[PDB]
Order: C-alpha cells, then sequence, then structure tokens
C-alpha cells in the first residue's frame, strides 16, 4: 500500500516543520521596517532618482 | 475501516495546524503599519515601447545585468531585447509557436522556453558559430510548461500542467528531482534570492514552498480561493506573494506559515496575471486582466498609482535586478518599460 | 569556423584583380565582414568593411573610389574587387568576421590571408614602444594612446587588442578593454582611463610572444596602432 | 427661385452650429480607436474626419460672404487660401468615401484575400493619392484658368477678381464651365461610380453570409451611408457644376443653392460614418 508510506512521509514533514525557531510577529515587522527604511534611499521607485542619473530618461 | 481513520487523523492534523497558525498570529500586519508614512502617489512613465512582436506576449524575464530581457510570444519567436536602446539582439525562432514561459539564465548564456509542447527547450546564445541554436530539449513532462527558472547553468527547476514541478539537469537531460503534492495544474514558480528554496502556485488555490535538495514540499501556505496565476518572492526571501484569479493578491510569510495581508479593492474584479516585487520590497506590482497594472504598497494595502496605458491584458511582468525599471508585456505585442520619476 | 582567401600573385601596377574570401563553419549571412591589409614589415591597415546583408558600406579614405568589398550569402563567399593598383597596395590582405550586438565580440576570427606583390579627422593611433625585450615569468604593460577620448556617452570605450603570432594571422585578445575574448587565457588583462590605454599579462610563457596592436572603434575609418613587438 | 443673403447666413452657421460639435468628436472617436489599433476603416474615417474639420472652419469665412450679397469683406489675400479651405474638402470628401466603400467591397466579397493586405500602409497610400491627385487637380485648374492666373492676365489676385466687393464668384462662364466639368467627371462622378459599384457588391456578399438578421438590415444602412453622403450633400453642389456646362445660360442661383448643400456635408458625413 502506497497510502501508508505517503501518510508517514507527510507526518514526518509536519514533524520536522514544527520544530523551527519562530519569533514574534512584531519582531518580523520591525525587521521589515528596518529593511525598507535603510534601503529606502537606494530604491529607484520609492525615491525617484535625478533625471541625470536615471539611465532610461 | 482503515482509510476512514486515516482521513480522520488527517483532518485532525489539519485542524491542529490551523489552530497553531491562529494562535501564533497575535495580531495582523495591517495594524502594525498604521504609523509608517505612506508611499504616496507613484507616477510611472512609458520610457520605452519594445514593438516588433506580431502576436500576444506571454512571458518575459530580465537579465542579471538588468538590461537584456527575453520575451516569448504566440508568433513563435523568442526575442531578446536590449531594453536600454530597444534593439532586438536575438530573434530565436521557436520549434512550436505555442510558448507560455521564458527565462534568462543568471550568467546570461542560456535562455529557456516552453509551452503546450511540454518541452522546456534551452537555447545557447554564446556560441562560436555566431547564431543561436537549441542545446537540450528537456522532455518528460506530462502537461504544458507553465513557468521555468534556472538555479544555475546546469540546474533548472520547471513547472508543468501535470500537477508536478520538476528540477532538471541540462547536461544530462533527465529530471534530477521531481516535486509532487499538488492536486491542480501548477502555473508559476518563484525562486528564492538565496536559491535554496522555491515556491509554486497551483490550480487548487494553494501555494507550496519546496526545497531543491530535500525534494519534498516543506510548507503548504493555503489561504487563496482560486488558481494562483503567479507567485513571487520577497527581496529578503522570508516572504512571498501569491497572485490569483479572484482579483486579489496575498502576501504570505515563510516563518509565520500564514497569510499576513490581503490586497483587494471593490472595483477590481479581474484576476491577477503576474506579480513581482520592487528592489526594496515596499511596492508590490501586479499585472491585472483589466488592461491595467496596479501598484500596491506591500505594507499598507493601498493602491499607489497605476500603469494604465497598455490597451490589453497584462500577461507578464518583471522588475529589474537593481530595481531600476519595471517591464510589462501585454497581449497587444507591446513591451513597455517603466520607472518612477518626479 | 574558417575563412579561406585566394587571389594573390604578382600584378603590374594599375591593373585589376579579384580577391575572394570563402566563409565556412559559421552563419555568414549574420556576420559583418572586414578586409585588413598589412604591408610587409609594417603594421596592419584597414581596407574596407561590409555590413550584414549588404545594408551599409564603408571604405578607407586611402582606397576610396578604387577598392570595393562585396559579400555573397548563398555561396558563403566574401569578395574584394580590385582595380587601379599602386606600389603602396602590396600587403597581406585578411578577411575578418565580426558580428555587432550588445555584448558581442567583433574581430574575433581572422582569415589566413593572401600575399600580394605589386611590381614596378581620422583618429591617429600611436604606441610609444615598438620592441620590448622580455623574459617569461613576469608582467608586461603595453601602452596605447589615442588622439581623442574613446569613451562614449553610453559608457563603452571601444578598445580592441590583438596578438599577431610570427607567421600567423593576428588574434583578438581583449575587446572594450575589459571583456576577455573566448579562448583567450585569463592571464591577459586590460585597463584604460579614456586617454591612457594599457594591456597587462599576469605571467609570461613562450606563447605570449607577438606584435600587439591596439584599436579604436568609436568611428570610421578604422585605424590600427603603431605595433608593439615582444621578443625574448 | 429665391435666396435672401440673410437666409444663406442662417443656413451656413447652421452647418457651423452642427458640424463643429460633431467633427471634433468624430476625430476624437476616430483617434480613440487609432491608438488601440490602426485599420483601413480608421484611416478613411480619420482622413474624412480631418477634411471635415478643415471644411468646418471654412463656413464662418464663407458665411460672412453670404451676408455681403457675394462681396468679400475679408482681405483679398485670404481668398486664394480660402479656396483650398472650402472647395478642396468638397472634393476630398468625395474621394475618400469611394476609397472607403472600395474597402468594404473588398472586405466582404473576398474576405480571405482582404485579410492578406489588411495593412494600413496600403490605405495611407490610396489616401495619399487622394491627398495629392485632388490637390494637384484644383492646383492645376487654379494656376491655369482661375482669374488672375495663367489665362487671366490682370491686376486681380491669383484667386480673386474684384468687379464689385469676390472669391471665385465672377469666374467667366466661358472657361469655368469646362474647367469645373473636369472636377465633376474626375473628382466626383468616378468616385460615385466606384461607390455605386462597391455598394451593390457589398449587398450581394452581405446576404450570402450568416448574420443575426443583419445581413441586409443593419449592414445595409451603414454601407449605404457613404453613398447617401455623395448623392445628398456633395451631389447637388457638384450637379450644378455639370449643369453650367451643358446649360451655360442657366442662372447662377442654382449653384448658390447647391453650395449650401455641398457645405452641408459637414453635418451629415460624421453621422453616417458611424465613428461618433
Ligand atoms: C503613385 C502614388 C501611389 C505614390 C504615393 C506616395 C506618397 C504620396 C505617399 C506614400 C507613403 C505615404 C506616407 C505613409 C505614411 C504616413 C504617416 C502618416 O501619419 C502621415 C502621412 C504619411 C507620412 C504618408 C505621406 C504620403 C506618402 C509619402
Ligand atoms: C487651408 C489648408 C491648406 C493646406 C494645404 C493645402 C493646399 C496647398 C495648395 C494647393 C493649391 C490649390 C489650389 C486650388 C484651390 C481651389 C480651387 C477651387 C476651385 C473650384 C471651382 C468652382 O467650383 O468654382
Amino acid at each position: 500500500t502506497a497510502s501508508i508510506a505517503q501518510a508517514r512521509k507527510l507526518v514526518e514533514q509536519l514533524k520536522m516543520e514544527a520544530n523551527i525557531d519562530r519569533i514574534k510577529v512584531s519582531k518580523a515587522a520591525a525587521d521589515l521596517m528596518a529593511y525598507c527604511e535603510a534601503h529606502a534611499k537606494e530604491d529607484p521607485l520609492l525615491t525617484p532618482v535625478p533625471a541625470s542619473e536615471n539611465p532610461f530618461r | 475501516s482503515e482509510l476512514d481513520q486515516l482521513r480522520q487523523e488527517a483532518e485532525q492534523l489539519k485542524n491542529q495546524i490551523r489552530d497553531a497558525r491562529k494562535a501564533c498570529a497575535d495580531a495582523t500586519l495591517s495594524q502594525i503599519t498604521n504609523n509608517i508614512d505612506p508611499v504616496g502617489r507613484i507616477q510611472m512613465r512609458t520610457r520605452r515601447t519594445l514593438r516588433g512582436h506580431l502576436a500576444k506576449i506571454y512571458a518575459m524575464h530580465w537579465g542579471t545585468d538588468s538590461r537584456l530581457l527575453v520575451s516569448a510570444s504566440q508568433d513563435g519567436k523568442l526575442i531578446i531585447w536590449d531594453s536600454y536602446t530597444t534593439n532586438k539582439v536575438h530573434a530565436i525562432p521557436l520549434r512550436s509557436s505555442w510558448v507560455m514561459t521564458c527565462a534568462y539564465a543568471p550568467s546570461g548564456n542560456y535562455v529557456a522556453c516552453g509551452g503546450l509542447d511540454n518541452i522546456c527547450s534551452i537555447y545557447n546564445l554564446k556560441t562560436r558559430e555566431g547564431n543561436v541554436r537549441v542545446s537540450r530539449e528537456l522532455a518528460g513532462h506530462t502537461g504544458y510548461l507553465s513557468c521555468c527558472r534556472f538555479l544555475d547553468d546546469n540546474q533548472i527547476v520547471t513547472s508543468s500542467g501535470d500537477t508536478t514541478c520538476a528540477l532538471w539537469d541540462i547536461e544530462t537531460g533527465q529530471q534530477t528531482t521531481t516535486f509532487t503534492g499538488h492536486t491542480g495544474d501548477v502555473m508559476s514558480l518563484s525562486l528564492a534570492p538565496d536559491t535554496r528554496l522555491f515556491v509554486s502556485g497551483a490550480c487548487d488555490a494553494s501555494a507550496k514552498l519546496w526545497d531543491v535538495r530535500e525534494g519534498m514540499c516543506r510548507q503548504t501556505f493555503t489561504g487563496h480561493e482560486s488558481d494562483i496565476n503567479a507567485i513571487c518572492f520577497f527581496p529578503n526571501g522570508n516572504a512571498f506573494a501569491t497572485g490569483s484569479d479572484d482579483a486579489t493578491c496575498r502576501l504570505f510569510d515563510l516563518r509565520a506559515d500564514q497569510e499576513l495581508m490581503t490586497y483587494s479593492h471593490d472595483n477590481i474584479i479581474c484576476g491577477i496575471t503576474s506579480v513581482s516585487f520592487s528592489k526594496s520590497g515596499r511596492l508590490l506590482l501586479a499585472g491585472y486582466d483589466d488592461f491595467n497594472c496596479n501598484v500596491w504598497d506591500a505594507l499598507k494595502a493601498d493602491r499607489a498609482g497605476v500603469l494604465a496605458g497598455h490597451d490589453n491584458r497584462v500577461s507578464c511582468l518583471g522588475v529589474t535586478d537593481d530595481g531600476m525599471a519595471v517591464a510589462t508585456g501585454s497581449w497587444d505585442s507591446f513591451l513597455k518599460i517603466w520607472n518612477g520619476s518626479s | 569556423v574558417q575563412l579561406v582567401e585566394s587571389g594573390g600573385g604578382l600584378v603590374q601596377p594599375g591593373g585589376s584583380r579579384k580577391l575572394s574570401c570563402s566563409a565556412s563553419g559559421f552563419a555568414f549571412s549574420s556576420f559583418g565582414m572586414h578586409w585588413v591589409r598589412q604591408a610587409p614589415e609594417k603594421g596592419l591597415e584597414w581596407v574596407a568593411y561590409i555590413s550584414s546583408g549588404s545594408g551599409t558600406i564603408y571604405y578607407a579614405d586611402t582606397v576610396k573610389g578604387r577598392f570595393t568589398i562585396s559579400r555573397d550569402d548563398p555561396k558563403n563567399t566574401l569578395f574584394l574587387q580590385m582595380t587601379s593598383l599602386r606600389s603602396e597596395d602590396t600587403a597581406m590582405y585578411y578577411c575578418v568576421r565580426s558580428i555587432y550586438y550588445y555584448g558581442s565580440s567583433p574581430f574575433d576570427f581572422w582569415g589566413q590571408g593572401t600575399t600580394l606583390t605589386v611590381s614596378a579627422a581620422d583618429i591617429v593611433m600611436t604606441q610609444a614602444t615598438s620592441s620590448v625585450p622580455v623574459t617569461p615569468g613576469e608582467s608586461v604593460s603595453i601602452s596605447c594612446r589615442s588622439s581623442k577620448s574613446l569613451l562614449h556617452s553610453n559608457g563603452n570605450t571601444y578598445l580592441y587588442w590583438f596578438l599577431q603570432r610570427p607567421g600567423q594571422s593576428p588574434q583578438l585578445l581583449i575587446y572594450r578593454m575589459s571583456n576577455l575574448a573566448s579562448g583567450v587565457p585569463d592571464r591577459f588583462s586590460g585597463s584604460g582611463s579614456g586617454t591612457a590605454f594599457t594591456l597587462t599579462i599576469s605571467r609570461l610563457e613562450a606563447e605570449d610572444v607577438g606584435v600587439y596592436y591596439c584599436m579604436q572603434h568609436l568611428e570610421y575609418p578604422l585605424t590600427f596602432g603603431a605595433g608593439t613587438k615582444l621578443e625574448l | 427661385m429665391d435666396l435672401p443673403p440673410q437666409l444663406s447666413f442662417g443656413l451656413y452657421v447652421a452647418a457651423f452650429a452642427l458640424g463643429f460639435p460633431l467633427n471634433v468628436l468624430a476625430i476624437r472617436g476616430a483617434t480613440a480607436h487609432a491608438r488601440l489599433r490602426l485599420t483601413p476603416s480608421l484611416v478613411y474615417a480619420l482622413n474624412l474626419g480631418c477634411s471635415d474639420l478643415l471644411l468646418t472652419v471654412s463656413l464662418p469665412l464663407k458665411a460672412v460672404e453670404a451676408l455681403a450679397s457675394g462681396a468679400w469683406p475679408l482681405p483679398a489675400s485670404l481668398c486664394p487660401v480660402f479656396a483650398v479651405a472650402h472647395f478642396f474638402p468638397l472634393y476630398a470628401g468625395g474621394g475618400f468615401l469611394a476609397a472607403l466603400s472600395a474597402g468594404r467591397y473588398l472586405g466582404a466579397a473576398f474576405p480571405l484575400g482582404y485579410q492578406a493586405f489588411r495593412r494600413p500602409c496600403y490605405s495611407w497610400g490610396v489616401c495619399a493619392a487622394i491627398w495629392a491627385l485632388v490637390l494637384c487637380h484644383l492646383g492645376l485648374v487654379f494656376g491655369l484658368e482661375a482669374p488672375g492666373g495663367w489665362l487671366d492676365h490682370s491686376n486681380t489676385s491669383l484667386g480673386i477678381n474684384t468687379p464689385v466687393n469676390v472669391c471665385l464668384e465672377a469666374w467667366d462662364p466661358a472657361s469655368a464651365g469646362p474647367a469645373r466639368f473636369s472636377l465633376s467627371l474626375l473628382l466626383f462622378f468616378l468616385p460615385l461610380a466606384i461607390t455605386a459599384f462597391c455598394y451593390v457588391g457589398c449587398l450581394r456578399a452581405l446576404a450570402r453570409s450568416g448574420l443575426t438578421h443583419r445581413r441586409k438590415l443593419r449592414a445595409a444602412w451603414v454601407a449605404g451611408g457613404a453613398l447617401l453622403t455623395l448623392l445628398l450633400c456633395v451631389g447637388p453642389y457638384n450637379a450644378s457644376n455639370v449643369a453650367s456646362f451643358l446649360y451655360p445660360n442657366l442662372g447662377g442661383s442654382w449653384r448658390k443653392l447647391g453650395l449650401i448643400t455641398g457645405a452641408w456635408s459637414v453635418v451629415l458625413n460624421p453621422l453616417v460614418t458611424g465613428y461618433l
């Protein structure tokens, strides 16, 4: 029977998935704000570049 | 008997993971970003119009150098554009005119194509003879090719319509790994920035995250109600967005294993066709079926400017490696290059 | 890939000739063709170039109105018509292939060439040294200088460095001063600042010997360098 | 047999009051589909629409002349330019409709063959031929026989005699008759012959195809709009031109009445083109 083997692999999958170092949602949100704030000046779209620098013009 | 108790155990496990996801969600991402300044109105101009195709465009992919893009059309011609000068560097004639995806290798040496022929052909641009010829016709898929991407110059992970994604070896031609677990046709994949992970969207409204080396699905984030017409990764690789056919975008999280925010608005009722992220990840650009392409703030869920001037369904979308430009290819055989300016 | 040329011999001045360049081993119709001459005991000299599909035609001012370059696609053969010869036209004429697109490598392959013996503004390219004694195992810098800055607005400075082996056709080494040609060892390196153009060889071996020619490609007519010769 | 100068002013601005609102949206309706995709029907609608706009601004300049009982209060330098501004669209509009109805017949009689040559570039060339052949033809009849021209040696301007102040209102009947007749036989009647032939060609093919009761119903009207313009607006005006040829003693009031109907093409042409 292939059903038992599939179920065994599936339960092993969730077992190995469960044991992960999970941090709080607030920590991930703060990391996202830090990423989008430090790299804000380096984003051509969020902060438009001067027309001289803009390669497409 | 035996299958009944197995299905009961499966249902109990699904309930367990659902309540675990609910408990681990202390709050939602919408309330957390209620104090950050909004991105504001964003204006994007049609810097270029890469005309030259004689039929609808079905895919595109930006090169690593953020200058060359390859596009595939129902005319059967794989064109590689020089987006800086709108020059057609190569015009590869496909064996089968039906193509639904294309890709540009990270090294830039190879480009991929595939479609209703279930063959993910790979062409070698850099050759001594000076022309472009197919190098390895990867065959073995039962369904149509949907979206195929290259991990490296020897390893390419692909997605077919046979409910199975595959990882191929160009040098040999056989599937190094086969990914199974989807109960519907898979439409698109999105490679992680660090190349260790990759997700895929299927016709069963479920996006699954897989592993290239493990060979088995790791997480099955499931919040959508309709087929995922395309999936895409966050720039940091810790999240992804799944587009869908029910006119809504969802930003899932790898670590949270649950939906973080839902992008929708009343007046849009046309399913998303393609989704891509900006370099900083703040702007989530999606190509809709109402001839538009809305630009949502990935942390606020407010529409910020639209690239409305395209006259037909936006069938493909791509953001440059450096985030300098955004390119959309519609069914009117026009590739338009866009960027933000004041 | 291979280019074979024929039509050499002893011709009285003022006569007519026909130089034929046969192309085999690659897609001729998609490759632009150049003709390069080399006077004996002198440097290379440009003659003419014909674009892919006969679309555009250029000639050097020295041979303008006298010599004409013509490609033939179905028979895969390039042809240089030849008339009104003079004693200065005796040189080693080379058939040169070059394909032009973004990231391409023009001047990548050179034909064997034919010997021609005749009986009886433009960018000026200068090299300070003509013969550099050297021993294997060290680093060699070759100085190339240009009358005007080759750097363009697009960000590409068009350098082309060639190695001419003794009794052999010159071989492309570096194009655009930074991209290494296919089949060339990694030891070769180049640099430039818009006026001072240099080529560096990381370590020396017996094969590194040869006359080195630096090229400009901002605009036509094409002009060659003085010719830096390396000897042991 | 009556035409008060005020009545001519009233009828002329009536075309101005109706032609102007329709023509601007006619090009707007045409340019709306032009950006999307260019097809031969767009080009003939745009060229007819643009030439319609050219005529629309000409009516106020002609209307004031009507109040003056034929006099020309405007500067005499404008009259040669006004000749192009008014008389050219009267003949340019006739040419395009024949070209437009030529496309309809080709589209319906041989549908597979017409898909091969669907490119608008062919349409522009035929329009360019109408652009040039019309401009050349009145260009030749203006240089040769118009007052102040090659035949008329006088202090009068290249396009205007001044017995009492007239913009081509006093061209001698001796030469204008044969001169206008060349306009009638070439620039109107042969386009009318093409349109009449191409209209019955469409109706023959339209019936054979399967439509939702539109084979000889909805299609008949729109395909007949091109012929309706020629026989109703430009017809009576250009019928007077041939009338003065075989009947040189016929009164000129009929031509004056015809010019109103000829100038009435500003209103009804955008109505029957169907691109509003
Ligand atoms: C003998 C006859 C058929 C020859 C006619 C040739 C000339 C008059 C035609 C042929 C191609 C034509 C051009 C084709 C396309 C355009 C673009 C359009 O936006 C304005 C008119 C313009 C610029 C046309 C002008 C007239 C043109 C130059
Ligand atoms: C007003 C806009 C102009 C744009 C450019 C077009 C024209 C250029 C010049 C062309 C020369 C034309 C000359 C002839 C003009 C009209 C003559 C009309 C006579 C009709 C005779 C009659 O029926 O009484």
